[PDB]
C-alpha cells in the first residue's frame, strides 16, 4: 500500500462525496459517475500491472467499455430531461413523491 | 448448510445417488394434494374468464391436474433424497466424532432426585 | 526529486478531482476531467502499461468532447460557474485540496498514514519488481489474449455494445 | 376399540414421537459442532480449486 | 458506539455515578447528533442558523435524557445498595421520558414516555444480566 | 416499440441477471448489473411521459453508484487477496462496500426512498419486474458473501426495512406505493435470516416473488393503479375480489395460507440460534403489513364501494388481458402450507 | 457460482481469470505465484472455515507479498535509523552505497 | 390467431393492407341538418362501411345479441326525458351525455378496429371530437353544473389524446331558424321542446371552436343545406383531397399496431370512463349497482362468456 495508493482511494472518495451532494445539473453529476471510473481504472490497473497479473491486464479495457456504456445511458436520459423542462436542474425531478 | 457437501454433484436436480431410494408411491397423499392444487387452479381459470366453472373445458382442466402432478412427483423426489443425504451426513459425522456423542450413564428415577413443588 | 513523480502525478490527480466534484460548470468540470485523465495515463504509464495508460486518455478525451457538446446544449446558463463564483462551490473546492495538503502533508513527514487502511510513504518505487521480462510487453500480452481467452468477455461486450445502441434509440424516440 | 388396541397403539406413537425427539437434539448439536469447527459435509464453504493452477515451466525460474 | 457501551458496562452499577452521566450522556447526545443530520439533510433548513438551532434543539433533548437515565439510574442503584436490580433503570427510563414530555411540552408525551422508556431501560438491564443477544451470533 | 425489440430487450435484462448466477468471477459479477440496467431502463421509459423519465433517472442515479461501490469492493478484494473468485471477500471494508452496494439495488432502508417513487412513476408491467426480477441478482451475491458480511449492518439494515416497509405503507392510497412499501419490508425478512441460513432467504424470496407476481396480475387485469379505482372491481369481475382478499391475507403472514411459512421458518432458524428478541420484534412489527393489507380487503372485498353509472356499459365486454399464470399463482399464494417440508428441495 | 453451469456442462466461462496462478499467455508469472500456489494447495477441499485457521500461515505469506507491509515497516526503520546516525554524525555510508 | 404481437412479427401489419381509400370519414352538423341521409350515401359511394351515429343503446347493438338492453342496464339515461325536463335533479342530464360520450369513444374505436384491420374506411356520425357541442350547449342553458363540466374534461383528457382524428371532417352548416322548422316538421313531440337558443350553442360550438380546432388536423369540408342534398358532389371532393396534414402521415407499422392493441380491448377502451370521481349525476350507489348487476347477468346469454352460453344454443362447452 504505497503513498500512491492513498492519492487514488482519495480520488474515488472525493468523486463520490461529490456524487451524493448535488448542486444544480444532472450533468455536473454525470461527470462525477465518469471520475469514479476513472478513479477504480487506474486504481486497478495499478495493482494488475504491479502483481504482474498477465491475463487481469484487460479488465481494465472491459471496466472502461462498460463505463461508456453507462455514460452513453446517462446522456440519453439527460437529453429527456431537457426536452421537457428546458433545463438539466434535478429539482424538476419531483413530481413522484415518496 | 448442505450447499457443499462432499458429494460431487452440482447443480443436479437428482443426483444418480438418489436412485437408491424409494420413489414416492403415485398414490402419496402429498401427491394427490398437489393434484387438487391443480384441480383448483383449473376451476379458478374458468371463473376469472366467466365460463362454467365446473363444466366448461374439460380437457383444459386435466391438463392442469396432470401438470401438477407431474411436477410434484419429481420435487418429492428431490424433497425426499433431501432428507435422507440430511440424515446419512449427521449418522456419518456422529461415528466419526465418538467422543461428542457419548452414550449417558443410564439412570431411574428411583435414584434421581427431583424437587418437588406442592400445588396449595 | 523524480523518485516521487508518480506521487506528484497522484497529487494532481486528486487535485483535478476536486475541480469537477465542487462542480461548477460543467465545461470546467470536463476541463478537470481531462487533466486527471492525463495524470492518470500518467501514472499508469510509469508501472509499465503503456498501452493502458494512452488507452483511457483517449477514451476521456472524446467522452469530455461528447460532453463538451452537450453541456452548451442543455447544461448552460447566463453565467457558468466557476470555482471562485460561488460560495458552496468555492467552499467545497477549498476543503478537497486542504484534506489532500493535510494527507500529503502528513505522508511525506511521518512516511505513514491510517485511514480505514495503512498507507506507506517510503515511495512508490518500494514496490517494483526486480526481474526483467523478455522480448514482449506483458501487459500487451495480457490485453491481446481478449481474443484467445476472452471469448466469453468478448461475446458480453460485444451483445452490451450493441444494445447500447438500441437502448439509446428508444430512450430518446420520445414517441 | 377395547383399551388393549388404545394402549398398544399408543406406543406406536410414543415409539416414533420419541425417536424424532432424539433425532432433533441431535442434529442441532451436529449442526453446532460443524459450524464451529468446519470439519463436516455441512457449512462447507468453498475454496479455490488447485486443478486451476499451472504446474509447467514458467518464463523465470523462481515461482 | 462500541467504545462507550463498553465504557458504560464496565463501571459497576451505583458506582462512579459522575462518570456514567458522562457515557450516558454521550450515548443520547450522539443519538440527538444522528437525528439531526438526517433532519437537515432531509427537511432542508430555511437557513443556516435555523438548521444550527434545530441540530442544537435535538441534541440538547438526546442528551438530557442520557443524562438523566444515567444519573438517576446510578444513584438509585447506590441509596439502595442493589445493583443488579431492573428497579433501578425502570426508574431512570421514565426520569429520562419526564425529560423528553418537558422538551416536547406535553404532559401526554411526558407519561407515554415514561411508561415505554422506563420498560425498555429495565429489558435492557434483565438482558445484560441474563445474557439475552439481540445481535445473535450464529451457532447451528 | 417494436415487439422484436420488447422481446430483445426483455432477453438482455435476463441475461445480464443470469451472468451474474452463474458467475464465479467478480467482473463478469458486475458486467452482469450494468447489462441488467442497460436493458432495464428503456421498459421504464416505454410510455414516455415526464414521470416516467423522471422515474427512470431516479433509478439509473441510484444503481449508477452502487455498482461503482461493488466495483471498489471487488479491486479493494483484488489488492487483499489477488483473486476475483466470487466467494467471501477478504477484507473487512470490502465486506461493507460491497453489502451497501447490493441493499441499494435491493431497496433496502436507508437506501429506500426511490423504490416508492420509481414504482410509482412506471407502468404496473414495468413495477413487476422492478419488485421481483430484479430482486434476483443482488439475492444471488449476498447468498454467496454472506460468511463475510458484518452481522450487525445486514441485521440493521433488515431491521430498518421491517419498520420504513410498515410505516411507509400506511400513509398510500396508489397501489403501487403500497406494493413498494411491502417490497421494502420484505426486504427485511430475506436478509435478517440470511446469516444463519441461507436456504430460507431462497424460500422467502421464492414465496415473496410469486405473491407480488400475483398482485400485480390481478391489478394489471382491471387496470387499477389506486385503492378508488380497485373498489370498483365488485362491481365488474367479482371473482377477482375474493382472489385479492386470499392473497392479501396470505401477503400479511396470516396462516393457514401460503405467506406464513416463510414468517414460521425464519422464525425457527433465528431462535435456534437462540435469537429471540429479534424475531419477536420482526412479527410485531409485520403487522404494520398486515394493516394496510387488511385497509385494502376492506375497500375491495369485504365492503361495497360507491360504483358509477358508466360501470354498466363494462359488464358487456370480457377481460381480454392475458393474465398469463394468474391462476396457477393464486393457488401457489395461498395453499401451499400443508407442502411446507418441500422448502428442502432449495438446499 | 449460485447456478455451477460452467462445471456440469465442462465449459470454462470465467474460471480462467479468477486466480493468477492459474496459466497464463507465454508462460508468464505472476510476482506471487508460489505465494497463491501454496494457500491455494493447503486450502483445498477443507472448506474456508478450517482453511481460515489451519492455512493461515501461508495465507499470511500471500499478503505479505501481494502488499508488502512488513517489508516497508523494515526498510522504514533502517532508513529512519540511517538518518539518526548521519544527521548526528555518526556513521559514513560506504562508496557503493553513494556510488 | 387473435392479434397480437405474434400477429404482427408474422406479417400482420397496417400499412400492407392501408390504401389510399382507407380514410375515417366523419359528418357533423347541428339537430336535423341531413347527417344521417349525407353520412350514408357517402358510405355506398365510396365503398365504405357506415356507423349509424352512436346513442344510448349503442353497445348494446355490438354485444350478445345485438338487441338494445332495458333502460335499467344503461344508468335509465333518456334523451326523451332529457328534453322534457332538461333541468331534473335525478340528474339525468349529464348522465345521458357522460354515457354517450362512453358510446362514441367505444364507436370510434370500433371504428378504429375495422379500418386498421382490413383496411376499408368507415363514415361516422358525430364522433368523440364533436360531442362537446351539446356539452357546452347544456351549461350555457343551465342544464348542466360547473363540476359536471370538470368531470367531462376529465375523462375526455385521458381518452381523447390516445386515438387519431379522422382523415376528413363533412360540416353540414344551417342557420337555426331552418333546424328550428325542420324539427316541427318532422313532428317528434319531445324534440320539438327544443328552444333556439339550445340549438345557437350548438352552432357557436360547432363554428368558433370545432371547426377551428379540426381545421389545422383535418380536411375540412363545409356544406350548406343546398348544396348538402348532392351526395354525388360531396364524394367528388372527398376524392379529390390532398390529405397534406394531420398526426395520421406520421404513422408507421409500430405505432398502428399500438393504437390497434387499445381499439381491440374494449375494456381498455373504456377505462376511464369510469374515473373514481363522485358526482351525484354518475355516483351510483351499492345496494342498486349490486341489484342490477345480478339481473344483467340473468339476461339470456350474458351470464358466462360469449360462446358459453347453454340457454342460447351454445355447444361443446366442455371442450371450449
Ligand atoms: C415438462 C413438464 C411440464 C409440465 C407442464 C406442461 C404444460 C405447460 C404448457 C401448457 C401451456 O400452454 O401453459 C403455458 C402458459 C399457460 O399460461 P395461462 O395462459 O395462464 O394458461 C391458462 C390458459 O387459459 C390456457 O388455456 P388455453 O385455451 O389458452 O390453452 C389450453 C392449454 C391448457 O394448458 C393448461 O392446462 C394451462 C395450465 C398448465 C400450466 C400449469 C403450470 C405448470 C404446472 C407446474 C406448476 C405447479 C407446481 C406444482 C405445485 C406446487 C409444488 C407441488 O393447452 C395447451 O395449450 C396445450 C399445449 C401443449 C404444449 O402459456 C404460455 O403463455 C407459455 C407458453
Ligand atoms: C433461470 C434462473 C433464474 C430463475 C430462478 C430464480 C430462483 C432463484 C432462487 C431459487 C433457486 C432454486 C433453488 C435451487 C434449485 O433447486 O435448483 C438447482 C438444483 C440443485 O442445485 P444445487 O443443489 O447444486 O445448488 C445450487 C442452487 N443453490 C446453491 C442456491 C441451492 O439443480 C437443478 O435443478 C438444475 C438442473 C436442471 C438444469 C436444467
Ligand atoms: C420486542 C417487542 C416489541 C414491542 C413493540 C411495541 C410497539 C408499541 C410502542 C408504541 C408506543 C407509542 C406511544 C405513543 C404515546 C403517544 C402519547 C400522546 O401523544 O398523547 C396521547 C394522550 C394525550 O393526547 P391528547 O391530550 O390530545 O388527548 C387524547 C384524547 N383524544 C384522542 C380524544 C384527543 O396521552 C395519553 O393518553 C397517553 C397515555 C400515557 C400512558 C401510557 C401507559 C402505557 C403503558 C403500557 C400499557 C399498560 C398495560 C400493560 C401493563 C404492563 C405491566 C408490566
Ligand atoms: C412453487 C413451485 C414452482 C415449481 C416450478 C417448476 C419447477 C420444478 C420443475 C420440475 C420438472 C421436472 C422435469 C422432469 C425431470 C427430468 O426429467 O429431468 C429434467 C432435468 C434433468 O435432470 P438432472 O437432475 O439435471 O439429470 C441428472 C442425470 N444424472 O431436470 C430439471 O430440469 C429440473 C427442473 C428445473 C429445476 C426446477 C427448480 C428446482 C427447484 C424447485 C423450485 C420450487 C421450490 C418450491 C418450494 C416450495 C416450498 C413449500
Ligand atoms: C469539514 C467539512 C465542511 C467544511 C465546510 C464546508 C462549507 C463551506 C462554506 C459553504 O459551503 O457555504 C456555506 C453554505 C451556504 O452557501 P450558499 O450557497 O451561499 O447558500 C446561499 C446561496 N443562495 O451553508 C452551508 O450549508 C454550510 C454547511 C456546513
Ligand atoms: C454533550 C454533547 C455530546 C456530543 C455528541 C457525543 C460525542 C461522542 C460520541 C462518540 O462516541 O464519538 C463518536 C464520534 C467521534 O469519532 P470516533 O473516532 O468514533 O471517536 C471514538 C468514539 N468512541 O463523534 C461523533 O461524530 C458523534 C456524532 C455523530 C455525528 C453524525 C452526524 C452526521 C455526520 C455527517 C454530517 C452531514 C453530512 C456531511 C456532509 C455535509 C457537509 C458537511
Ligand atoms: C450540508 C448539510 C445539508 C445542507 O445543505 O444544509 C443547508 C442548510 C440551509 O442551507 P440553505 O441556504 O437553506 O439551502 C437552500 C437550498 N435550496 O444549512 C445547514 O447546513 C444547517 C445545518 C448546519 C450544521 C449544523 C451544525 C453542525
Ligand atoms: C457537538 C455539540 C453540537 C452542538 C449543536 C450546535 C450548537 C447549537 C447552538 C445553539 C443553537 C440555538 C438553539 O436553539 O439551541 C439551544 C439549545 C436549547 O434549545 P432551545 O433554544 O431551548 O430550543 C427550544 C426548545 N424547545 O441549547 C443547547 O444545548 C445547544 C447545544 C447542544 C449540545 C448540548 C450537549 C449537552
Ligand atoms: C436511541 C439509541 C441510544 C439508546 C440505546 C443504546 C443503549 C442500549 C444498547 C444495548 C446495550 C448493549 O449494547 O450491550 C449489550 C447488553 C450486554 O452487554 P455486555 O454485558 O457487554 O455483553 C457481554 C456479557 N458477557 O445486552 C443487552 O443490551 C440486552 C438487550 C435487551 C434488549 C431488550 C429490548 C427490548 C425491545 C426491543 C428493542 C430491540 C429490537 C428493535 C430493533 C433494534 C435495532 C438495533
Ligand atoms: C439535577 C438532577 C435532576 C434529577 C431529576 C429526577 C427526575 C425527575 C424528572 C422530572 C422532569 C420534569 O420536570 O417533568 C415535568 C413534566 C411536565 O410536563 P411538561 O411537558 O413540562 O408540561 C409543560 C406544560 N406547559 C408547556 C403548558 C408549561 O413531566 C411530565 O410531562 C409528566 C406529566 C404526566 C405524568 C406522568 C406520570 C404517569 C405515567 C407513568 C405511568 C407508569
Ligand atoms: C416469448 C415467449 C412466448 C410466449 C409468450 O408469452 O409470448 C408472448 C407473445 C404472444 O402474444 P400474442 O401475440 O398475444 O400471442 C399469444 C396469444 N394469442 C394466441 C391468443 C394471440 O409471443 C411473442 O411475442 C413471441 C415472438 C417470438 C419472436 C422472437 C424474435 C426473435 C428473438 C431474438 C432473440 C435474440
Ligand atoms: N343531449 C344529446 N342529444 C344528442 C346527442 N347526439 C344526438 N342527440 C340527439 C339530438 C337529437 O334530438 C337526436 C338526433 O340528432 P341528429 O343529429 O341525428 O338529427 P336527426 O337524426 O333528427 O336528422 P339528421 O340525421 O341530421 O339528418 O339525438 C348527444 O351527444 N347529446
Ligand atoms: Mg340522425
Amino acid at each position: 500500500m504505497s503513498m500512491v495508493y492513498m492519492n487514488i482511494m482519495m480520488a474515488f472518495t472525493v468523486s463520490l462525496v461529490g456524487l451524493l451532494m448535488y448542486r444544480s445539473h444532472l450533468m455536473s453529476s454525470l461527470l462525477c459517475l465518469e471520475g469514479m471510473m476513472l478513479s477504480l481504472f487506474v486504481m486497478a490497473a495499478l495493482t494488475i500491472l504491479n502483481s504482474h497479473f498477465t491475463l487481469a491486464s484487460m479488465m481494465p479495457i472491459i471496466l472502461l467499455v462498460f463505463a461508456a456504456c453507462e455514460a452513453a445511458l446517462g446522456l440519453s436520459l439527460l437529453v429527456m430531461v431537457s426536452n421537457t423542462y428546458g433545463t438539466d436542474y434535478v429539482q424538476n425531478l419531483n413530481l413522484l413523491q415518496c | 448448510m448442505m450447499t457443499g457437501r462432499q458429494g460431487r454433484a452440482t447443480f443436479q436436480f437428482l443426483p444418480d445417488e438418489a436412485r437408491s431410494l424409494p420413489p414416492p408411491k403415485l398414490t402419496d397423499p402429498r401427491l394427490a394434494f398437489v393434484g387438487f392444487l391443480g384441480y383448483c387452479s383449473g376451476l379458478i381459470d374458468n371463473a376469472i374468464r366467466r365460463r362454467p366453472v365446473l363444466l366448461a373445458g374439460l380437457h383444459r382442466q386435466l391438463l392442469y391436474i396432470t401438470s401438477f402432478v407431474f411436477v410434484g412427483y419429481y420435487l418429492l423426489k428431490r424433497q425426499d433424497y433431501m432428507y435422507a443425504v440430511r440424515d446419512h451426513d449427521m449418522f456419518s459425522y456422529i461415528k466419526s466424532h465418538p467422543e461428542d456423542f457419548p452414550e449417558k450413564d443410564k439412570k431411574t428415577y428411583g435414584e434421581v432426585f427431583e424437587e418437588f413443588h406442592p400445588v396449595r | 526529486m523524480m523518485l516521487y513523480i508518480v506521487f506528484i502525478l497522484s497529487v494532481i490527480f486528486v487535485m483535478g478531482f476536486v475541480g469537477f466534484s465542487s462542480k461548477p460548470s460543467p465545461i470546467y468540470g470536463g476541463l478537470g476531467l481531462i487533466v486527471s485523465g492525463g495524470v492518470g495515463c500518467g501514472i499508469v504509464l510509469n508501472f509499465g502499461g503503456s498501452f493502458l495508460g494512452l488507452m483511457v486518455f483517449l477514451i476521456y478525451l472524446g467522452g469530455m468532447m461528447v460532453v463538451f457538446g452537450y453541456t452548451t446544449a442543455m447544461a448552460t446558463e447566463q453565467y457558468p460557474e466557476i470555482w471562485l463564483s460561488n460560495k458552496a462551490v468555492l467552499g467545497a473546492f477549498v476543503t478537497g485540496l486542504l484534506m489532500e495538503f493535510f494527507m500529503v502533508y502528513y505522508v511525506l513527514k511521518d512516511k505513514e498514514v491510517e485511514v480505514v487502511f495503512e498507507f506507506n510513504g517510503l515511495g512508490d518505487w518500494v514496490i517494483y519488481d526486480t526481474g526483467d521480462s523478455g522480448f514482449f510487453s506483458e501487459e500487451a500480452m495480457g490485453i491481446a489474449a481478449l481474443y484467445s481467452y476472452g471469448t466469453w468477455l468478448v461475446i458480453v461486450t460485444g451483445w452490451s455494445l450493441l444494445i447500447g445502441v438500441v437502448v439509446i434509440m428508444e430512450i430518446t424516440r420520445g414517441n | 376399540d377395547g383399551p388393549e388396541k388404545n394402549y398398544e397403539r399408543t406406543m406406536a406413537i410414543l415409539q416414533i414421537e420419541a425417536e424424532k425427539a432424539e433425532l432433533r437434539l441431535k442434529e442441532l448439536e451436529v449442526r453446532r459442532l460443524m459450524r464451529a469447527r468446519g470439519d463436516g459435509p455441512w457449512f462447507h464453504y468453498p475454496t479455490i480449486d488447485k486443478e486451476l493452477i499451472d504446474h509447467s515451466p514458467k518464463a523465470t525460474p523462481d515461482n | 458506539a462500541k467504545t462507550v457501551l463498553r465504557q458504560y458496562w464496565d463501571i459497576p452499577e451505583g458506582t462512579e455515578c459522575h462518570r456514567k452521566t458522562y457515557a450516558t450522556t454521550s450515548i443520547g447526545g450522539a443519538a440527538g447528533l444522528v437525528v439531526s443530520a438526517y433532519s437537515v439533510a432531509l427537511k432542508t433548513p430555511t437557513s443556516f442558523l435555523e438548521g444550527v438551532a434545530r441540530t442544537g434543539r435535538y441534541t440538547f433533548t438526546a442528551a438530557a435524557i442520557g443524562a438523566i437515565f444515567g444519573l438517576t439510574s446510578c444513584i438509585s442503584a447506590q441509596v439502595r445498595e442493589k445493583p443488579d436490580d431492573p428497579l433501578n433503570y425502570l426508574i431512570g427510563g421514565c426520569a429520562g421520558g419526564l425529560i423528553l414530555g418537558a422538551r416536547t411540552r406535553s404532559y401526554g408525551i411526558g407519561a407515554a414516555a415514561c411508561a415505554y422508556m422506563g420498560l425498555t431501560a429495565a429489558l435492557v438491564k434483565m438482558g445484560q444480566l441474563e445474557g439475552w443477544q439481540v445481535f445473535a451470533e450464529p451457532k447451528v | 416499440m417494436n415487439p422484436i425489440i420488447f422481446i430483445i430487450i426483455l432477453l438482455t435484462i435476463m441475461l445480464g441477471t443470469i451472468i451474474v448466477m452463474i458467475s464465479s468471477h467478480w467482473l463478469l459479477v458486475w458486467i452482469g448489473f450494468e447489462m441488467n440496467m442497460l436493458a432495464i431502463i428503456p421498459i421504464m421509459m416505454k410510455n414516455h411521459n415526464p414521470r416516467a423519465t423522471e422515474a427512470s433517472t431516479k433509478y439509473f442515479l441510484t444503481q449508477s453508484t452502487a455498482s461503482m461501490l461493488l466495483m471498489m469492493a471487488v479491486i479493494i478484494n483484488l489488492m487483499f487477496s489477488g483473486q476475483w473468485t466470487v466467494m467471501k471477500l477478504f477484507n473487512p471494508m470490502a465486506s461493507m462496500l460491497m453489502t451497501m452496494a447490493l441493499a441499494m439495488k435491493l431497496g433496502m432502508a436507508p437506501f429506500h426512498f426511490w423504490v416508492p417513487e420509481v414504482t410509482q412513476g412506471i407502468p404496473l408491467s414495468s413495477g413487476l419486474i422492478l419488485l421481483t426480477w430484479q430482486k434476483l441478482a443482488p439475492m444471488s451475491v449476498l447468498y454467496q458473501i454472506f460468511p463475510s458480511i458484518n452481522l450487525n449492518l445486514i441485521l440493521t439494515l433488515s431491521v430498518l426495512s421491517i419498520l420504513i416497509g410498515g410505516w411507509g405503507g400506511l400513509n398510500q392510497t396508489q397501489l403501487r406505493k403500497i406494493m413498494a412499501y411491502s417490497s421494502i419490508a420484505h426486504m427485511g425478512w430475506m436478509t435478517a435470516v440470511l446469516p444463519y441460513n441461507p436456504t430460507m432467504t431462497l424460500l422467502n424470496l421464492i414465496i415473496y416473488i410469486i405473491m407480488t407476481s400475483t398482485m400485480f396480475t390481478m391489478f394489471m387485469a382491471n387496470s387499477t393503479t389506486t385503492t378508488l379505482s380497485l373498489s370498483h372491481t365488485w362491481n365488474k369481475t367479482p371473482i377477482m375480489t375474493v382472489l385479492i382478499l386470499a392473497t392479501l391475507l396470505s401477503m400479511g403472514g396470516l396462516p393457514p395460507l401460503s405467506g406464513f411459512m416463510p414468517k414460521w421458518m425464519i422464525i425457527q432458524e433465528m431462535t435456534k440460534n437462540n435469537s429471540i428478541i429479534l424475531p419477536t420484534f420482526m412479527a410485531i412489527t409485520a403487522l404494520l403489513n398486515l394493516y394496510f393489507y387488511m385497509r385494502l380487503t376492506y375497500s375491495t372485498t369485504l365492503t361495497m364501494f360507491p360504483s358509477t353509472n358508466n360501470m354498466k356499459m363494462k359488464w358487456q365486454f370480457p377481460l381480454m388481458k392475458k393474465m398469463t399464470f394468474l391462476p396457477t399463482m393464486v393457488v401457489l399464494s395461498t395453499m401451499m402450507l400443508p407442502l411446507t417440508p418441500m422448502l428442502s428441495v432449495l438446499e | 457460482p449460485f447456478f455451477d453451469v460452467q462445471k456440469r456442462l465442462g465449459v470454462d466461462l470465467d474460471r480462467w481469470m479468477t486466480i493468477q496462478s492459474a496459466e497464463q499467455p507465454h508462460k508468464i508469472p505472476s510476482r506471487c505465484h508460489a505465494f497463491e500456489k501454496e494457500w491455494i494447495e493447503c486450502a483445498h477441499g477443507i472448506g474456508s472455515i478450517r482453511a481460515e485457521k489451519e492455512c493461515k500461515i501461508e495465507f499470511e505469506d500471500f499478503r505479505e507479498c501481494l502488499l508488502r507491509q512488513k517489508t516497508m515497516k523494515r526498510l522504514h526503520a533502517i532508513r529512519r535509523q540511517r538518518e539518526k546516525l548521519i544527521k548526528e554524525g555518526k556513521y559514513t555510508p560506504p562508496p557503493h552505497h553513494s556510488g | 390467431l387473435q392479434y397480437g404481437p405474434l400477429a404482427y412479427i408474422l406479417g400482420e401489419k397496417a400499412t400492407k393492407k392501408m390504401t389510399e381509400k382507407s380514410k375515417l370519414i366523419t359528418v357533423d352538423g347541428n339537430i336535423c341538418s341531413g347527417k344521417s341521409k349525407l353520412a350514408k350515401e357517402i358510405a355506398e359511394k365510396l365503398g365504405l362501411k357506415h356507423f349509424p351515429e352512436a346513442g344510448i343503446h349503442y353497445v348494446d347493438s355490438t354485444t350478445g345479441d345485438g338487441k338494445p338492453l332495458p333502460v335499467q342496464f344503461s344508468g335509465n339515461c333518456s334523451l326523451e326525458k332529457f328534453y322534457d325536463d332538461p333541468k331534473s335533479n335525478d340528474g339525468n342530464s349529464y348522465r345521458l351525455q357522460a354515457w354517450l360520450y362512453a358510446s362514441r369513444l367505444l364507436q370510434y374505436a370500433d371504428a378504429l378496429e375495422h379500418l386498421l384491420s382490413t383496411g376499408q374506411g368507415v363514415v361516422l356520425e358525430r364522433s368523440i371530437y364533436s360531442d362537446f357541442v351539446f356539452l357546452e350547449a347544456m351549461y350555457r342553458q343551465g342544464f348542466i353544473r360547473k363540476q359536471c363540466v370538470d368531470h367531462y374534461n376529465q375523462v375526455k383528457k385521458v381518452t381523447i389524446c390516445e386515438y387519431l382524428p379522422p382523415h376528413v371532417v363533412v360540416y353540414v352548416d344551417v342557420p337555426v331558424p331552418e333546424v328550428q322548422s325542420r324539427i316541427q316538421k318532422k313532428g317528434n313531440p319531445h324534440e320539438m321542446k327544443i328552444t333556439s337558443a339550445y340549438l345557437q350553442d350548438i352552432e357557436n360550438a360547432y363554428k368558433g371552436t370545432f371547426l377551428p380546432e379540426m381545421s389545422e388536423k383535418c380536411e375540412v369540408l363545409q356544406y350548406s343545406a343546398w348544396e348538402a342534398q348532392d351526395a354525388e358532389k360531396v364524394v367528388e371532393d372527398i376524392e379529390y383531397l390532398k390529405y397534406d396534414k394531420g398526426p395520421w402521415l406520421d404513422q408507421n407499422d409500430r405505432k398502428l399496431h399500438k393504437l390497434r392493441m387499445l381499439v381491440q380491448d374494449k375494456l381498455e377502451v373504456l377505462n376511464y370512463t369510469s374515473i373514481p370521481v363522485f358526482l351525484p349525476e354518475v355516483t351510483v350507489g351499492a345496494h342498486q349497482s349490486d341489484q342490477v348487476f345480478q339481473e344483467f347477468t340473468e339476461l339470456p346469454g350474458r351470464k358466462y362468456r360469449a360462446g358459453y352460453n347453454e340457454d342460447v344454443g351454445d355447444k361443446w362447452i366442455w371442450l371450449k
